């Protein structure tokens, strides 16, 4: 970012010149500004819900009363699960 | 196991009750007699079975006079102050 020498107001660029609108300075010297944001898709992708342990007995399961995602495996022979956001114990 | 002459014995004694009570129940109790095994079952047990059932029956239902807009009210009124805590409402 760049500012006239005389009126102190910054420059814009114009061509190849950069020119104060308030004084009509000019100079040869070309500065880029850009502004750049980003955006982040850490928990964007699509969520399959399979009784399936990930690590641990933590699964991928919904949960009937709250509807989290977050499960764990207390027994595979009866399928059972319990929620981890609220407790809630069922089977699937 | 129920020889062919109880359960004609039963199916007889059950015909002529199918006014008396509602017909979901008539079937499950068809349905739960069959079921007895490992006893041996007499004519007397059918006519007690039978005869309880339908007395049973009648000394549940609900008397004229009764108040039950205010009673369900409070029926469901009462457990919603027992509440204790997607993630949908
Ligand atoms: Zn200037
Ligand atoms: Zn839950």
């Amino acid at each position: 970012m760049r500012f006239c020498p005389k009126c102190g107001s910054f420059l814009k660029v114009k061509g190849n010149k950069m020119v104060c609108s308030k004084c009509g300075y000019s100079d040869h010297d070309v500065e880029k500004v850009i502004l750049k944001e980003n955006v982040a898709h850490e928990n964007d992708k699509t969520i399959i819900a399979d009784g399936e342990t990930i690590e641990g007995r933590v699964a991928i399961s919904l949960c009937p009363r709250c509807g989290s995602v977050r499960a764990i495996l207390l027994n595979k022979k009866k399928r059972l699960y319990r929620c981890m956001t609220c407790n809630f114990v069922y089977n699937i | 196991m129920i020889d062919e002459k109880l359960k004609g014995y039963i199916d007889k004694r059950l015909n002529e009750i199918k006014d008396k009570i509602p017909d979901k129940l008539h079937e499950d109790l068809r349905a739960a007699i069959m079921d007895i095994n490992g006893v041996e079952l007499t004519e007397e047990d059918i006519d007690r079975i039978i005869d309880l059932t339908i007395r049973e029956y009648q000394q549940s239902l609900i008397e004229p006079g009764e108040a039950i807009g205010v009673v369900t009210a409070q029926s469901v009124g009462e457990p919603g102050t027992q509440m204790t805590l997607l993630n949908v409402t």
